């Protein structure tokens, strides 16, 4: 058949390679891959320790799901040059420190970064899980130094239950694509055991929405 | 006062450089090559289609024998292909899935691969145990690697996302030389035919010509208005071409120190991802974000052909050392050989 | 890289025996394996072949239906089960690994072999028109061979391998296609040829290169070696 | 600022080393590019396609 | 000749729809999953069923069977195999969506190409066996006036066979599919309405439309087939109202062919990804 014996053995080797390529590429499509983001001094380090020099890949498992988080913190290069590599992740996990409103200020930088990524041309449909961390000491950092320092348009009370909700609604804005993606929000603390159940539920909802788009019900 | 005086001195030097360049220019390239015959429509058909990659293909490099080629994709895979029989010669699993570049040694013994982990891994293809093994892990950078090229089996030059180029020594594993001077992160490099010099383009819209032996920047070129993503020497070694995000290609010369041609069209508003010359140096292959590839002729910047048939961004593009075939990769996970 | 064969011994005719070959120090699963044998005083002849992943098996038509070759990948051993041993199946058995991709080196490492003693048409014939050549060190020799049909395929290759067996050891791959020097082999040996006529030239000899030089074809199956050419003195 | 002073000194030294080089006119570099493109025309399979006999990809 | 213009319209519309679905599913291989495999087979089942239309159209006007017994034994099999196959595939698409939405994590391991192909083969075998009586008892008999192609059973077993075919058509055509959709879709709507949204509202309306169309199109066919099986017990005189019962059979046959044309619209065209792929295909 115009093929020698060595050529036939070469083709057999190539196909035995193809089988392993298919097995690997079908095992890869069963893992959830979340992209961590956040500013300096945030909760990214803490949430990594609660859930589990370039990219830091963390692997863990929860209720028959295998997650792999890519902490890309410390990649201090032009973000507009390596972020299309992450086009196609299940969800983004954006950490924001609630205590950084007094210490422009850090909260405005976090809001600018959130507006930058949440409206990117590569994340027009990727869900976002907002983690508003460090509420334990934010509860006492508002007894003095009212929230008006950061947000001058705030007219509500200086209570935690209302200031935190105001910050949450100030963050769940900036989402110009309110029809393609959803912003999930959580008020966690350094000592919290439900931080992984929430991301599990959020990625379950993302998977269900992708399946609804796949089957054709959308 | 001293800082501002040095600033005014630098401005005076830049002005005298601009005046020297403007006094050197006497006739544009488009005025001398108006009499030469133009090339017809370059109809190029797809001969092969290497379909084993699953994620987006980010880099491909031809072997020196013009038959084998390596390709890298972010499913974590480095595949060595035989381009004649379409056979998969090797499949290398990477430790880091996020790669952006890959190189084939001019001897064929080693393959280099680098990405978002700030490491250039060197893999040995000709061990005695049968399988390919990682030989070295060059780790001295602080930003992502965007390109790498072998000078020989012992020296490799890598451009990084921390604005630094580095010439390494595979045996010892340390940076033999560090090239600095760019202000934006470097996106590509290109060795000359003779490996004395090499150019590199950065996100500050500049292309610097470094000398490998002395370790110094020899010349600098600025003609682009945005990030430079692709760079490639003319086969002669006395010119090169750059492709940036402003949807243009530009042909700089080394002995005249100024650009010569601009390859642009009104209907093209997407950035260039890759660029490569023909063997004669007449054609110019440029891969675009509009899912196409275009074929100019360098001597008179009119479009002579189009390579269509990819369903996503053309991410990598290479011409073979014979001038026989052109390989193009893309984000749709298919390599294609044209002829 | 090593291959250790075991089994052998004395067997009565019509009996059975299982020859084992334990591999050590290389990627066993990605290598195809061949069983070759050598009579007490004759040349080499190919016996069996099992490919990588056990997807292809070949026999010599002198043992077909009587031998069974089987590889075990987790436990690196390779087995040859032999039943109904006649009086012609008495020889030293070598295991040889072989890997097939573009530009590879098949038959690159031969085992040590084990001794088996029993009491009491369209093939390609490799013709080596010599049996013994007298020569002194420092001179240049030219061993020659010829084939029944053209070993040059349409794809440009010429599937002719040159081996070398030193006294009291296993064969060693010298040339792994017409004019392609193996690794670890000194640059004195040089292959050449055309069509059906091939030549192996040695520029200057030594004390560690006298012995029996064999030949082999890989264009079709079964694999046929020539009769050896002995270089002494 | 001492760091910025050293930065500006290195920059002006680089610009000085770069300003004093020899440059040929654009006419000569253009003629050389054209001559090299013309001298290697027939040895380019992509420019002038080879017959289907010696096309290794047919 | 009321039947032929209606038959020609369903034949063309349905054939055009099924061909478009097959081209988009085959061309875009990258979407090779359980949903695509089942959808490809549903389009095939409809094409095999629609295939029988020209023989029926032409035959009715002509009123003389121009074909052989073997041609008949094949066309009767195509018509019955087609009905059982499409109904079983609608049951599989319904189940596939159930797993994909409900038990979404489990489904990552359970919904694969391998299982979609094995399952599709089993259903086709069942559809073929279910239509086996029709293949066996098809006999074209030449009356002095004209030739009629039809099923014939031992007279002593005729009542048993008339009912047998009606029960296979009622149970695996209406009762089993309707039950599967009610259970499966109840479990989907309860997930869709857990979180309010405009796209969720659209998915719920689409689900009700699919359940209702299936029911309305198949409920007349099976009921009419059951009425025919009992003409002696349901009418004072045998064939007393054959003038209305035959017209009803012919009407319920047109409704069944129409349910074939509606199957691509409610299973493929409504889906967003599918419309996007068609737009690209049309420009390539
Ligand atoms: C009963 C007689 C008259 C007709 C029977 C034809 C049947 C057996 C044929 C027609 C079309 C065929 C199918 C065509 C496409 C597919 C999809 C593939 O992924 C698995 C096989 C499968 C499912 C085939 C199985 C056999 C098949 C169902």
């Amino acid at each position: 058949c115009t093929l020698s014996a060595e050529d036939k053995a070469a083709v057999e080797r190539s196909k035995m390679i193809d089988r392993n390529l298919r097995e690997d590429g079908e095992k890869a499509a069963r893992e959830v891959k979340l992209l961590l983001l956040g500013a300096g001094e945030s909760g990214k380090n803490t949430i990594v320790k609660q859930m589990k020099t370039g990219i830091v890949e963390t692997h863990f498992t929860f209720k028959d799901l295998h997650f792999k988080m890519f902490d890309v913190g410390a990649q201090r290069s032009e973000r507009k040059k390596w972020i299309h590599c992450f086009e196609g992740v299940t969800a983004i996990i954006f950490c924001v420190a609630l205590s950084d409103y007094d210490l422009m200020n850090r909260m405005h930088a976090s809001m600018k970064l959130f507006d930058s990524i949440c409206n990117n041309k590569w994340f027009t449909d990727t869900s976002i899980i907002l983690f508003l961390n460090k509420k334990d000491l934010f509860e006492e950092k508002i007894k003095k130094s009212p929230l008006t320092i950061c947000y001058p348009e705030y007219a509500g009370s200086n209570t935690y239950e209302e200031a935190a909700a105001y910050i949450q609604c100030q963050f769940e804005d900036l989402n110009k694509r309110k029809d393609t993606k959803e912003i999930y929000t959580h008020f966690t603390c350094s000592t919290d055991t439900k931080n992984v159940q929430f991301v599990f539920d959020a990625v379950t909802d993302v998977i269900i929405k992708n399946n609804l788009k796949d089957c054709g019900l959308f | 006062s001293e800082l501002d005086q040095l600033r005014q001195e630098a401005e005076q030097l830049k002005n005298q450089i601009r005046d020297a360049r403007k006094a050197c220019a006497d006739a544009t390239l488009s005025q001398i090559t108006n009499n030469i015959d133009p090339v017809g429509r370059i109809q190029m058909r797809t001969r092969r289609t290497l379909r084993g990659h699953l994620a987006k293909i980010y880099a491909m490099h031809w072997g020196t024998d013009s038959r084998l080629l390596v390709s890298a994709s972010q499913d974590g895979k480095l595949i060595i292909w035989d381009s004649y029989t379409t056979n998969k010669v090797h499949a290398i699993p990477l430790r880091s899935s996020w790669v952006m570049t890959c190189a084939y040694a001019p001897s064929g013994n080693y393959v280099a691969c680098g990405g978002l982990d700030n490491i250039c891994s060197i893999y040995n293809l000709k061990t005695r145990e049968g399988n390919v093994r990682v030989s070295r892990e060059l780790a001295g950078h602080t930003g992502y690697l965007s390109c790498c090229r072998f000078l020989d089996d012992n020296q490799i030059v890598t451009s990084s996302g921390d604005t630094t180029c580095a010439l390494w020594d595979i045996e010892t594993g340390q940076q033999t030389t560090t090239f600095t001077g760019h202000t934006g992160d470097v996106m590509s490099l290109s060795l000359a035919p003779d490996t004395r010099l090499f150019v590199s383009g950065a996100c500050d819209a500049s292309a610097k010509l470094w000398d490998v032996r002395e370790g110094m920047c020899r010349q600098t070129f600025t003609g682009h208005e945005s990030d430079i993503n692709a760079i490639c020497f003319f086969p002669n070694g006395n010119a090169f071409a750059t492709g940036s995000d402003d949807a243009t290609c530009r042909l700089f010369d080394l002995r005249a120190d100024q650009e010569l041609m601009t390859y642009s069209h009104d209907n093209i508003i997407c950035g260039i991802t890759s660029v490569s010359f023909s063997k004669s140096g007449r054609l110019l292959l440029a891969g675009y974000d509009d899912f196409n590839c275009n074929v100019w002729d360098a001597l008179k910047a009119d479009r002579a052909g189009v390579l269509a048939g990819h369903d996503n961004r053309v991410s990598c593009l290479g011409v073979t050392d014979d001038g026989m075939a052109v390989a193009t990769g893309s984000w749709d996970s298919f390599l294609k050989i044209w002829n | 890289v090593q291959l250790v064969e075991s089994g052998g011994g004395l067997v009565q005719p019509g009996g059975s025996r299982k020859l084992s070959c334990s591999a050590s120090g290389f990627a066993f699963s990605s290598f195809g394996m061949h069983w070759v044998r050598q009579a007490p005083e004759k040349g080499l002849e190919w016996v069996a072949y099992i490919s990588s992943g056990s997807g292809t098996i070949y026999y010599a038509d002198t043992v077909k239906g009587r031998f069974t070759i089987s590889r075990d990948d987790p436990k690196n051993t390779l087995f040859l089960q032999m039943t109904s041993l006649r009086s012609e199946d008495t020889a030293m058995y070598y295991c040889v690994r072989s890997i097939y991709y573009y530009g590879s080196s098949p038959f690159d490492f031969w085992g040590q072999g084990t001794t088996l003693t029993v009491s009491s048409g369209s093939d390609i014939v490799m013709t080596q028109a010599t049996s013994s050549v007298p020569v002194t060190p420092g001179e240049s020799v030219s061993i020659s061979c010829r084939s029944s049909k053209s070993l040059l395929h349409s794809n440009g290759n010429t599937y002719l391998y040159w081996f070398l067996q030193r006294p009291g050891q296993s064969p060693q791959l010298l040339i792994y296609r017409m004019s392609n020097l193996a690794s670890g082999v000194p640059d004195r040996f040089s292959g050449s040829g055309s069509g059906t006529a091939f030549t192996l030239t040695i520029s200057r000899l030594e004390a560690e290169d006298v012995g029996v030089y064999y030949c082999m074809q890989h264009l079709e199956y079964p694999l046929t070696f020539g009769a050896g050419t002995k270089l002494e003195l | 600022n001492t760091a910025s002073i050293a930065q500006a000194r290195k920059l002006v030294e680089q610009l000085k080393m770069e300003a004093n080089i020899d440059r040929i006119k654009v006419s000569k570099a253009a003629a050389d590019l054209m001559a090299y493109c013309e001298a290697h025309a027939k040895e380019d399979p992509l420019l002038t396609p080879v017959p289907a006999s010696e096309n290794p990809f047919r | 000749q009321l039947l032929p213009p209606l038959y020609s319209l369903v034949f063309v519309i349905g054939l055009v729809g099924n061909i478009l679905v097959v081209l988009v599913l085959v061309q875009y291989k990258r979407l090779k999953n359980m949903t695509s495999i089942y959808l490809l087979n549903l389009a095939i089942s409809d094409l095999l069923f629609l295939f029988t239309l020209p023989f029926w159209i032409d035959y009715k006007l002509k009123d003389d069977w121009v074909f052989g017994d073997a041609m008949c034994k094949i066309l009767s099999g195509f018509y019955y195999t087609g009905l059982y196959s499409e109904i079983f595939f609608i049951i599989l698409l319904t189940i596939d969506r159930y797993l994909a939405i409900v038990h979404a994590v489990f489904a990552l391991r359970a919904r694969t190409v391998t299982f979609g192909v094995i399952t599709s083969i089993i259903i086709w075998a069942l559809a073929i066996l279910a239509s086996m009586p029709g293949l066996y008892f098809s006999k074209t008999q030449w009356e002095f006036t004209h030739h009629t192609c039809s099923l014939h059973f031992p007279h002593e077993s005729l009542r048993e066979w008339k009912l047998f075919q009606a029960l296979k058509l009622n149970l695996f055509g209406l009762v089993l599919p309707l039950l599967v959709m009610i259970i499966c879709y109840t479990g989907i709507i309860k997930i869709l309405l857990r979180r309010p949204n405009e796209k969720k509202s659209k998915a719920v309306r689409l689900i009700f439309v699919i359940m209702i169309i299936f029911f309305l199109f198949w409920t007349p066919y099976n009921l009419t087939i059951l009425i025919s099986v009992f003409q002696d017990f349901l009418f004072t005189h045998e064939c007393e109202q054959s003038r209305h019962l035959d017209l009803a059979v012919q009407v319920t046959e047109v409704i069944a062919y129409t349910h074939c044309c509606v199957n691509p619209v409610i299973y493929a065209f409504v889906g967003e990804r599918f419309r996007k792929y068609l737009r690209q295909l049309f420009h390539r």
